[PDB]
C-alpha cells in the first residue's frame, strides 16, 4: 500500500480547498468544459435527430456547463482529501500543515480554530462529516466545522523535522493554548 | 423591447422587475426569505460592534469541581 | 352541526386574541393594578374580582374577532372556489414558509435563541 | 372472453321463440322468421328486441330491413358479443 | 415536560388503571448500623427561596457529595451515605436559621412564590428584602456563576418580565422598608 | 389532495424543531434551512409544471376566418 | 373493568361483515382512535397526539377524498359469534409468564436539573446526532411531490 | 507491455468489426471506426494491466499474514 | 387462531380495502416500537417512530396516486 | 378449510375471490387423506429409525412409499391403482434421495 | 460512536451505564475473545427486561404458598386507588382518612 | 504455487460467538446533549481509557 503521513483524518472544507494543487484546479478546469465537450461528443458518435451533425440547443450547453462545474469541483474536492488522509502523495501537503500548526501554537492560538459549538456538538460534527467524502459521488457533505476529532497527535507538531529549525518557532505547552481540550477543564469537569 | 420577456444572463435587472410586476407573489415571497440567511451570515458583524454572546447554560447535570475530594473536611457529624 | 360552526368561530376569535393579542393580559396594566389594588387579597372576593378582569381581557379581544366574523360577512362578496385552491397553494403557503425561515435567521443573528423558563 | 358459442345462442333462442306467437314449434337455423312465423312488422320488432335484452346484443339500423332467417341471428351475436367491462373491485383483488 | 414515567404519580387515575399501578409502602426503617439523620421538612416554596441561601452555607458540602459520587463509579447510594447526611445537616441549619433570624422576610418571599406559580421573576420585591436582611445576619449572599457581577438577573432594574399580578404584601412590605430603611 | 400528504408531513416533521430552536444551536439551525431547500425543489417543480391549475383545454377554443379562393 | 377490550370486540366484528368501502374505511378511523385513547394514557402522550395530527389529519381524510372517486355500488350470525370468541380466549401476544404477571418499579433521580419536554430531546437529536436521516427523509417527500405528479397528471 | 496493450488494440478493432456485421454494412464502412474503437479498447487495456499488476503487489502482501496464519495451524 | 389466516376474513374486497389493512399493519409496527421505546426511556425508539409515521405517510400518499390513476384510465375514454 | 368457507360469503359474484379460493380449495377426503399420510409418515419414519440406530435412505424411502400409498389411496381412488403405487413409489425416491444426500446439509 | 439508550431528558437513561460497558469490554485490545465479556451482556438485558429478577419474584410468590404463609402478612402494604393517598395511611400524626385532592395540582 | 496460493486464500477461519469482528473504533457517551452526567452509572472513563482494538489491514 501506497500510506504517508496523516495530516488530517477530518480535513476541514476551507483547507481542502487552499490546498488545491496546480493540477487540481486543472482537473476542476477539465470537468467544466468536459460536460459541454461530452455533450457534443455524443451528438458526433451519433445525433439526436435526423442522421447528420447538429449542435445541441445554446440552453443545454448551459446547464451542461453547471452540472460539469459542480461535477468537476468534486474530483478536485476528492483528489485533495485523499493527500489529507495519506492515501496520496503529501510531502507538499505536509510542509504546509506544520508551518500553519506550528504558527497557530506559537500564537497561542489553536490548530482547529474558534467554534460556535458546544462541546458536544463538535463531537457530533465530527461523527456526520468524517470520511464523508467516500460517498462525495452520491451525495455531498463536508466537514465546515472547527472541531477538534482530526485523529492526530499534536505533539507530533513540537519535534522539528528537517529544514524546520529557520522558522524560529517558540510552542508553548498545551495546556496554555486557547480552544483545546487539555486546556478548557479548568473549573468545572462538566463544563468547558 | 416594448415589452419582451428579459432574458435573465444578458439583462439581471430587467428579469428581476419582470417578475416583481407580473408574478408579485414569487418574488416578494423569495425575498422575505432571503432575509433569514442574508441576517444569519451577519453575525459576525454583531459579535464585534453590538454585543458578544451570552454564556452557554449550565445544562449539564450539577457543576462537579474539577479538582479532587478535600480529605480535611470535617464538621456536620454524627 | 349549526352549534359546531359557531363554536369554530368563539374558538378561532379566541385563539387569534390568545396568539397575536396576548390573550388574558391586560390592555395596561397600570389600570389593571389600580383595579385590582381596591380588593383584601385574603378574602376571595379578589379573585373572583380578578378572574373576570382577566377573562373580560381576553373576551373583549376576542370579541372584536367575533365581530369581525360578522363585519368581513357584511362585506365581500363569495371568492371562487378554483381561486381557492389555487390562492394558499400559490400564495399563502410560499410567504408562511418564508416567514418560518425569516423568523429564526433573525433571532439567531442577535442571539436571541428562544427558551422555555 | 366471449363465451358464447353457435349452440349456445341456438339453444337459448328457441326458449325466447317458444315465448311467442309462432305458427310452428319447429325453429332451427334454416326456419325463417317473416315467412316461416308469419311475423310482420310490430310483432317480428319483439322478438328481435327480446333477443337483444338475452344475448345483450344491439341490432342496428342497417341490418334492420336485411333481417329475413333467425340463423342470421344466431350467427350475429357470436360476431357481436362481448363481457361488459368490471370495476377495479370485481377485476383484481 | 409530563410524560408518565413508572417512578412517580402519573397525569390520571386512568392511566394508573391501564397500568394496575400499586403504591407500595414499606414499613421498615434503614438498618440499625447506619446512623439516623433528620431529613429536612420544607416544600417546595421555602426550598425555591432558600435555594441559594442553601447554596452558599453548604457549596464546600453539596460539592463534596456529588465528587463522592463520581468518585464511587456507579456505587453512589451506598459509598456516599455518610456525605450524604452531611448535606442535610447542612440545609437544616439554614432553614432553622432563616426561622430565627429572617422568619418575617422568610414568609413574605416563598408566599410570594407560592402566589405567583413558584416563578422567580414574579417576587423580585419579596425577594430584595430577604437578600437584603439574610446579608446582615448571616453573610451569605446570591451569586449565579459563570456571568458577571453587574449582569446577574435579580440586580436589573428594570426587567422586561414583570408579574402581571402584584403580589399585595410584596408592595407594603416594600414601601413599609421604602422609606424607613431606604432613607 | 395528493400533494397535501407529502407538504403536511412536511410542515409536522418540524415539531421537533420548535420545542429545540436553542439547545441544537447553530447546527440545527443550518440542517433546518437544508430540509427546506430540497422540499423548496418540490416547491418549485410544482410551480413550474402548473399542476395545480384545474385547467380548460376541453372547450375555449377559437380559429381565424380564411377565405379560400379558387 | 377495562373498557378498551370491549371496543376492540366491536370493531373485530364489523370488520368481518364489513361490505363496502363505507365499512373498510370506517375500520381505520375505528383503529386509530384505540390507538391514539391507550397511547394518551398509558405510554406516550407525544404520539398520542402526532398520530391525531398526521394519521387522520393528513392521510384518513385523503382516503374518503379518494374513495368518492373510486365507486358507490350495493354463514351467518352464530358463526361470526363463534369466530370472536375462540379467537378472544388467547390474547397474550407474549409468552414470558413471569415477565407478564410481575410487576416492577423505577427509581426517580434529581440530577437532570434540566428538564426537558421529550420532543426536545428528539430534536436535539434528529437535528444533530441523526441528522441524514433527516435529510434523506426530506429527499425521499422530494421524490414523492415529483413522483405523484407524473403518475396522475395525463399532459 | 505495448505487447499486452497491442492485444487489447486487436480486440477493439474485432469489436468495430463484429458491430458492422450486426449493422449489415460492408467491413470497409468508414475505416475510422476501427481506429477509434481499437485506441478506446487500448486506453481499456492500459487501465487493465495496470488493475493486474496492482493486484499482484497486493495479492502477494496478503499471502505473507496467510502463510502465517496457517503454521500456526500447523503447529 | 391466527395461524389459520383468520385475518384475511376481515379484510374488505377491494384494493382499496387492502391499502387499509397494510396501513394498520404498520401502525402495528409503531406501537409496538413506542412501547419499547418508553419502557427502555429512550428517545432513539422515539425516533425510529417519528420516521415510521412519516415514511407510511408518504407510501399512503404513492399507493393513493396510483390507484386514483388506475381508476381514471377506465374511465378515460373522453369523448365530449 | 373453514376460513375460507366463510370467505366465499363475502363475495361470490368477484370471480377472482372463488377463482384462487378453488386453488386452496382442499376436497373432503383430502382433509383426511393428508393428516393420515403426514401422521402415517412421522409414525413410520421414527419407527423404522429405532430398529435401525438412525435414520437412513432406505428407511426414509420405506416410509415415504408406504406414508405417500396410504395417502394416495385415500384422495386418489378415481385412479387405477397401478397409478397410485408408481406414484408413491416414485415420492419414495425424493426421499430417500434427500436423505442419502444428507438432509439439507451435511453439517459436521 | 452513536449514542444509544437516550433518557427523557437528553442524558443517559437508566440501562445506558451498562451498556457502556459492554462496549468497552468488547473492543478493548487486551482481550483475545469475547469470553470475558458475557456476564457484562447479561446486566445489560437483566436491566431492561428485569426477566431474572421477575424470575425471582415468581417463585417467592410460589414458595410462600407451600409453607401456608399469607401474602397479607409478608407482602409490602400497598394502595391501589391514587384519591386515596389518605394521611392516616400515609403516618401523619393529626392525619383523617379524607381523600387527598388530585383533580388539579 | 497454484494450488499453495488457492489453499491459503480458500481456507474460511472459524468464526463463533467467542471471536468476530465487530467494527465498533470507540466508546459511545462521552459528550450527550444535555445533562451528560446523569444517573453517575457511566463508569467509564475517558481520561484513562485503554487501548482500542485496532484493525488488521492485510494489504499493510
Ligand atoms: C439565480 C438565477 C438563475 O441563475 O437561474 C435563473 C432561472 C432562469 O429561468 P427563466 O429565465 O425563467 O427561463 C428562461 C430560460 O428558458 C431558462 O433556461 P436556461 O437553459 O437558460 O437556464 C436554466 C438553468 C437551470 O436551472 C437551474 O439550474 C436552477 C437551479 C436551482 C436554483 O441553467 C442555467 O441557467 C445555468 C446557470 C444557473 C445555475 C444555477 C445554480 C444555482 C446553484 C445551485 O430561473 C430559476 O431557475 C429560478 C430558480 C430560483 C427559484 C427560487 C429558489 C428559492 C430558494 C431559496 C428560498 C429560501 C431562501
Ligand atoms: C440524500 C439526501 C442528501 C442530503 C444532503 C444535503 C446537503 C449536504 C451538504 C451540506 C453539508 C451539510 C452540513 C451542514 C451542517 C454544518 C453546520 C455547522 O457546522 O455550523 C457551524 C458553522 C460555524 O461554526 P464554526 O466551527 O465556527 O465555522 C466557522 C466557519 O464557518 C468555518 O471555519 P473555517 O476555518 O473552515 O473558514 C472560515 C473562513 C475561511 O477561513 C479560511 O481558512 C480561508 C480559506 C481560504 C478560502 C479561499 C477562497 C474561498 C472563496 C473566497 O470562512 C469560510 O470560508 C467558511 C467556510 C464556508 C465557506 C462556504 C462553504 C460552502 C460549502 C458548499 O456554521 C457555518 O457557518 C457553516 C457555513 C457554511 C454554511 C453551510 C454550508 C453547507 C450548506
Ligand atoms: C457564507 C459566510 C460564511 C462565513 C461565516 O459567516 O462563518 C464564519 C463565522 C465565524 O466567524 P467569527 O465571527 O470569526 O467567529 C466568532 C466566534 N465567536 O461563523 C458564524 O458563526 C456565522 C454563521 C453564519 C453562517 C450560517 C448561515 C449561512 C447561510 C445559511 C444557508
Ligand atoms: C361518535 C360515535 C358514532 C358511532 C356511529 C356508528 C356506530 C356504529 C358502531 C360503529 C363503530 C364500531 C367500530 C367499527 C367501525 C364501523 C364499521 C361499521 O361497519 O359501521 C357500521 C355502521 C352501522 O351500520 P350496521 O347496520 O351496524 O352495519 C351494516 C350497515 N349496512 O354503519 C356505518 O357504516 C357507519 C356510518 C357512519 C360512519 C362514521 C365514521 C365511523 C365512526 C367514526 C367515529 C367512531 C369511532 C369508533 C368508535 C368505536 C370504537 C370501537
Ligand atoms: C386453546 C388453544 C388455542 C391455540 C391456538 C392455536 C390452535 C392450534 C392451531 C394449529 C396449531 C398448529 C401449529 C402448532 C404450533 C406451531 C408448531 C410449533 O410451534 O410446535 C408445536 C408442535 C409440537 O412442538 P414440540 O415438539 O412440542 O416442541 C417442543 C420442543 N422442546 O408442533 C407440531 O408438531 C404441530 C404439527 C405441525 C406439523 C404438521 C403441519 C405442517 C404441515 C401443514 C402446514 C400447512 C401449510 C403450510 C405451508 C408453508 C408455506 C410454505
Ligand atoms: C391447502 C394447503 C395450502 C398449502 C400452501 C403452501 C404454500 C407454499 C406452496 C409452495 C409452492 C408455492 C406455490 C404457490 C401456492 C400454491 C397454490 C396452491 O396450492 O394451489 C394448488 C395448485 C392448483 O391445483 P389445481 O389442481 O390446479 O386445482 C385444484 C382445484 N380442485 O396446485 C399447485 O400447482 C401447487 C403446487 C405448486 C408446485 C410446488 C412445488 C414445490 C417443489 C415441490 C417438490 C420439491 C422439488 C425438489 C424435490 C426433490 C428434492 C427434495
Ligand atoms: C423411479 C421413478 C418410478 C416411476 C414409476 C413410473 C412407472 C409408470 O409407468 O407409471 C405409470 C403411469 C404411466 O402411464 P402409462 O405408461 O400410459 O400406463 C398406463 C396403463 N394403463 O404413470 C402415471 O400415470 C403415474 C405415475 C407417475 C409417477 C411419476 C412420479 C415419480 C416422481 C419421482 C421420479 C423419480
Ligand atoms: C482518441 C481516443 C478516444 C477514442 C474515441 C472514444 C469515443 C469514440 C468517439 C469517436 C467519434 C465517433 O464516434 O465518430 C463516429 C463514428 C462513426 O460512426 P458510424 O457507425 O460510421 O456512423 C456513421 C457515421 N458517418 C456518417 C460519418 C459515416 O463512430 C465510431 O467511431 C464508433 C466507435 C464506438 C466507440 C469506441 C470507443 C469504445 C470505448 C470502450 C471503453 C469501455
Ligand atoms: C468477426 C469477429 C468474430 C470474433 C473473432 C475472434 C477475435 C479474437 C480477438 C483476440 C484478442 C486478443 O488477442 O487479445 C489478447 C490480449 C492480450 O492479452 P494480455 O493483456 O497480455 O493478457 C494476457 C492473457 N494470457 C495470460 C492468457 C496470456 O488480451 C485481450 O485483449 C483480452 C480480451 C478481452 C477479454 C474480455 C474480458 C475483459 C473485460 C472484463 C469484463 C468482465
Ligand atoms: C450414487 C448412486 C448410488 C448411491 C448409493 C445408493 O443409492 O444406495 C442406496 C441408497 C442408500 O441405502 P442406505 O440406507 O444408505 O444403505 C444402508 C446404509 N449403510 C450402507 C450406510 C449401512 O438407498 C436409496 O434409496 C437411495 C436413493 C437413490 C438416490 C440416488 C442419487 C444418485 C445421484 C448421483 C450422485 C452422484
Ligand atoms: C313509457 C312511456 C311510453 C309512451 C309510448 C308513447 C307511444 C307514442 C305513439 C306514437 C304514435 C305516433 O304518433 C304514430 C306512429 O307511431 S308512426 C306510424 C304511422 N304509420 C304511417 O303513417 C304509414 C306507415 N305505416 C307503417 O309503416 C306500418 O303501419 C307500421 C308502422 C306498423 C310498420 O309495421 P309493419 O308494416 O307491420
Amino acid at each position: 500500500m501506497e500510506t504517508y503521513e496523516l495530516i488530517d483524518s477530518d480535513p476541514k472544507f476551507s483547507r481542502v480547498v487552499r490546498y488545491f494543487r496546480p493540477s487540481d484546479y486543472l482537473t476542476w478546469a477539465l470537468g467544466t468544459i468536459g460536460a459541454p465537450g461530452l455533450m457534443v461528443l455524443f451528438e458526433k458518435i451519433e445525433p439526436a435527430k435526423g442522421n447528420t451533425f447538429k449542435m445541441p440547443p445554446p440552453s443545454i450547453m448551459r446547464i451542461a456547463t453547471t452540472i460539469g462545474f459542480f461535477g468537476g469541483f468534486y474530483y478536485a474536492y476528492t483528489s485533495s482529501t485523499k493527500r489529507f488522509w495519506g492515501y496520496s502523495e503529501n510531502a507538499k501537503e505536509v510542509a504546509k500543515d506544520r508551518y500553519e500548526v506550528k504558527k497557530a501554537l506559537s500564537e497561542k492560538k489553536s490548530p482547529y480554530g474558534s467554534s460556535l459549538l458546544n462541546p458536544y456538538q463538535q463531537d457530533m460534527s465530527a461523527r456526520n462529516s468524517t470520511n464523508s467524502q467516500l460517498l462525495l459521488a452520491i451525495f455531498p457533505w463536508f466537514n465546515v466545522a472547527n472541531h477538534q476529532s482530526h485523529g492526530i497527535d499534536l505533539r507530533k507538531y513540537y519535534e522539528v523535522r528537517d529544514g524546520e529549525e529557520n522558522w524560529n518557532f517558540t510552542l508553548p505547552p498545551l495546556d496554555q493554548v486557547k480552544d483545546l481540550d487539555v486546556a478548557q477543564y479548568k473549573e468545572y469537569s462538566n463544563y468547558p | 423591447a416594448i415589452g419582451d420577456y428579459p432574458v435573465y444572463y444578458k439583462q439581471p435587472i430587467r428579469w428581476l422587475s419582470y417578475h416583481a410586476h407580473t408574478r408579485p407573489h414569487v418574488f416578494y415571497a423569495i425575498a422575505v426569505a432571503a432575509l433569514g440567511p442574508v441576517f444569519m451570515m451577519a453575525t459576525p458583524l454583531r459579535r464585534k460592534f453590538l454585543y458578544d454572546d451570552h454564556e452557554p447554560l449550565p445544562a449539564n447535570g450539577y457543576p462537579l469541581p474539577n479538582r479532587s475530594r478535600d480529605k480535611t473536611l470535617t464538621g456536620y457529624d454524627d | 352541526f349549526f352549534l359546531s360552526e359557531y363554536c369554530s368561530m368563539v374558538l378561532m376569535s379566541t385563539l387569534t386574541a390568545i396568539f397575536f393579542f396576548g390573550g388574558y393580559l391586560p390592555f395596561s396594566n397600570t389600570i389593571h393594578h389600580l383595579i385590582l389594588n381596591l380588593f383584601d387579597q385574603h378574602s376571595i372576593y379578589y379573585f373572583i374580582i380578578e378572574g373576570i378582569l382577566l377573562s373580560g381581557y381576553l373576551a373583549i379581544k376576542a370579541n372584536f374577532f367575533m365581530f369581525s366574523f360578522v363585519w368581513i360577512r357584511a362585506a365581500a362578496p363569495r371568492l371562487r372556489y378554483d381561486l381557492l385552491i389555487l390562492f394558499c397553494w400559490y400564495v399563502l403557503l410560499p410567504i408562511v414558509f418564508a416567514i418560518v425561515v425569516f423568523a429564526p435567521g433573525i433571532l439567531y443573528c442577535f442571539d436571541a435563541l428562544p427558551v422555555i423558563i | 372472453a366471449s363465451t358464447l358459442t353457435k349452440e349456445d345462442v341456438l339453444t337459448r333462442s328457441v326458449s325466447v321463440l317458444r315465448g311467442f306467437e309462432v305458427k310452428t314449434k319447429d325453429i332451427d337455423l334454416q326456419t325463417t322468421f317473416v315467412q316461416d312465423l308469419g311475423m310482420d312488422s310490430l310483432d317480428l320488432n319483439d322478438a328481435l328486441v327480446a333477443l337483444e335484452e338475452e344475448f345483450d346484443v344491439v341490432f342496428d339500423d342497417k341490418t334492420a330491413n336485411e333481417i329475413k332467417t333467425v340463423g342470421e341471428v344466431v350467427d350475429f351475436v357470436l360476431a357481436n358479443y362481448l363481457p361488459t367491462e368490471q370495476s377495479i373491485n370485481h377485476t383484481i383483488r | 415536560s409530563s410524560t408518565h414515567t413508572n417512578d412517580s404519580l402519573n397525569s390520571s387515575n386512568y392511566v394508573d388503571k391501564l397500568k394496575d399501578t400499586h403504591f407500595v409502602f414499606e414499613n421498615d426503617k434503614l438498618p440499625s448500623e447506619i446512623p439516623d439523620v433528620e431529613e429536612v421538612g420544607a416544600t417546595t416554596a421555602p426550598l425555591l427561596s432558600a435555594a441559594y441561601f442553601i447554596g452558599a452555607k453548604c457549596q464546600d458540602y453539596n460539592d463534596d457529595f456529588m465528587l463522592c459520587q463520581k468518585e464511587a463509579k456507579g456505587n453512589g447510594p451506598i459509598d456516599c451515605l455518610k456525605e450524604g447526611r452531611r448535606v442535610t445537616r447542612c440545609a437544616s441549619g439554614v432553614l432553622k436559621d432563616l426561622n430565627t433570624h429572617c422568619s418575617d422576610e422568610f414568609r413574605l418571599h416563598w408566599q410570594c412564590l407560592s402566589f405567583s406559580n413558584l416563578e422567580y421573576k414574579n417576587c423580585r420585591k419579596a425577594e430584595s428584602l430577604l437578600n437584603k436582611c439574610v446579608f446582615e445576619k448571616m453573610n451569605l449572599v446570591k451569586k449565579i456563576p459563570g456571568i458577571p457581577e453587574d449582569r446577574q438577573i435579580h440586580l436589573k432594574q428594570n426587567p422586561v418580565l414583570k408579574p402581571v399580578a402584584l403580589h399585595q404584601d410584596s408592595e407594603v412590605a416594600f414601601k413599609k422598608a421604602q422609606n424607613e430603611n431606604s432613607i | 389532495a395528493l400533494l397535501f400528504l407529502p407538504f403536511d408531513l412536511e410542515v409536522s416533521s418540524m415539531l421537533p424543531y420548535i420545542v429545540s430552536i436553542y439547545s441544537v444551536g447553530i447546527y440545527g439551525l443550518i440542517i433546518f434551512i437544508l430540509f427546506l431547500l430540497i422540499l423548496i425543489v418540490g416547491f418549485i417543480y410544482e410551480f413550474n409544471t402548473k399542476s395545480l391549475s384545474i385547467t380548460t383545454i376541453l372547450h375555449k377554443k377559437n380559429k381565424a376566418l380564411v377565405k379560400n379562393l379558387y | 373493568m377495562n373498557l378498551e377490550i370491549l371496543d376492540l370486540s366491536i370493531l373485530g366484528f364489523y370488520s368481518l361483515i364489513s361490505s363496502n368501502s363505507f365499512e373498510s374505511i370506517a375500520i381505520l378511523v375505528a383503529t386509530i382512535m384505540p390507538v391514539i385513547t391507550e397511547l394518551w394514557y398509558n405510554y406516550s402522550q407525544l404520539f398520542a397526539l402526532l398520530y391525531t395530527l398526521i394519521y387522520v389529519g393528513a392521510v384518513v381524510i385523503l382516503f374518503v377524498f379518494i374513495l368518492s372517486v373510486i365507486n358507490e355500488k350495493e354463514s351467518g350470525l352464530f358463526i361470526l359469534i363463534l369466530v370472536l370468541l375462540l379467537d378472544d380466549l388467547d390474547d397474550n401476544e407474549s409468552n414470558d409468564n413471569d415477565y407478564n404477571n410481575v410487576y416492577i418499579t423505577d427509581y426517580a433521580d434529581w440530577f437532570n436539573n434540566y428538564n426537558e419536554s421529550d420532543l426536545s430531546v428528539i430534536g436535539n437529536l434528529l437535528f444533530t446526532e441523526y441528522a441524514l436521516l433527516l435529510l434523506i427523509i426530506s429527499f425521499i417527500l422530494l421524490m414523492s411531490i415529483i413522483g405523484l405528479i407524473l403518475i396522475v397528471k395525463k399532459d | 507491455m505495448i505487447a499486452s496493450l497491442a492485444g487489447w488494440g486487436l480486440f477493439g478493432v474485432t469489436v468495430r468489426a463484429y458491430q458492422q456485421g450486426i449493422r449489415k454494412v460492408p467491413f470497409s464502412y468508414y475505416p475510422l471506426g476501427y481506429v477509434y474503437s481499437a485506441l478506446g479498447w487500448v486506453a481499456f487495456g492500459y487501465g487493465f494491466n495496470l488493475w493486474t499488476e496492482r493486484n499482484d503487489k497486493l495479492l502477494e502482501k496478503r499471502v505473507e499474514k496467510l502463510k502465517e496464519s496457517r503454521n500456526l495451524r500447523l503447529s | 387462531m391466527d395461524l389459520i389466516l383468520l385475518m384475511l376474513v376481515a379484510v374488505g374486497l377491494n384494493i382499496i380495502d387492502i391499502y387499509i389493512m397494510i396501513e394498520i399493519l404498520i401502525m402495528g409496527c409503531t406501537v409496538n416500537t413506542i412501547y419499547s421505546a418508553s419502557l427502555d426511556n429512550d428517545m432513539i425508539g422515539l425516533i425510529y417512530s417519528l420516521i415510521q409515521i412519516i415514511i407510511a405517510g408518504v407510501e399512503s400518499a404513492i399507493g393513493l396516486s396510483i390507484l386514483v390513476n388506475y381508476n381514471r384510465i377506465r374511465n378515460s375514454e373522453e369523448i365530449e | 378449510h373453514f376460513r375460507r368457507l366463510m370467505q366465499y360469503k363475502k363475495g361470490s359474484a368477484r370471480p377472482g375471490l372463488a377463482k384462487y379460493l378453488n386453488l386452496f380449495s382442499l376436497s373432503k377426503s383430502q382433509l383426511i387423506g393428508f393428516p393420515v399420510a403426514l401422521g402415517a409418515f412421522s409414525f413410520l419414519s421414527h419407527s423404522f429409525a429405532n430398529l435401525q440406530e438412525g435414520q437412513t435412505a432406505t428407511g426414509e424411502f420405506a416410509a415415504s412409499s408406504i406414508a405417500s400409498l396410504i395417502g394416495l389411496s385415500i384422495f386418489r381412488t378415481k385412479k387405477p391403482l397401478s397409478s397410485n403405487v408408481a406414484i408413491a413409489v416414485g415420492m419414495g425416491s425424493l426421499f430417500g434421495f434427500l436423505t442419502w444426500a444428507g438432509n439439507f446439509n451435511l453439517g459436521d | 460512536a452513536p449514542l444509544q439508550q437516550v433518557g427523557r431528558h437528553g442524558g443517559p437513561n437508566k440501562c445506558f451505564g451498562e451498556f457502556q460497558r459492554v462496549v468497552e469490554c468488547m473492543t478493548n485490545a487486551k482481550h483475545d475473545s469475547y469470553e470475558p465479556c458475557n456476564n457484562l451482556k447479561n446486566d445489560y438485558l437483566e436491566c431492561r427486561k428485569h426477566k431474572v429478577e421477575r424470575y425471582k419474584a415468581f417463585l417467592m410468590q410460589k414458595h410462600a404458598e407451600e409453607l401456608g404463609k399469607d401474602p397479607e402478612e409478608i407482602g409490602a402494604p400497598f394502595v391501589r386507588k391514587r384519591r386515596f393517598l389518605t394521611s392516616k395511611t400515609l403516618g401523619l400524626v393529626d392525619g383523617d382518612d379524607y381523600e387527598i385532592g388530585v383533580e388539579k395540582i | 504455487s497454484t494450488a499453495d496460493l488457492y489453499g491459503l486464500i480458500s481456507f474460511t477461519p472459524k468464526r463463533d460467538i467467542h471471536h468476530y469482528v465487530i467494527r465498533v473504533d470507540e466508546v459511545p457517551g462521552k459528550h450527550f446533549p444535555t445533562n451528560t452526567t446523569g444517573n453517575f452509572g457511566n463508569t467509564v472513563d475517558f481520561e484513562n481509557l485503554e487501548p482500542r482494538r485496532k484493525p488488521i489491514n492485510p494489504y499493510l
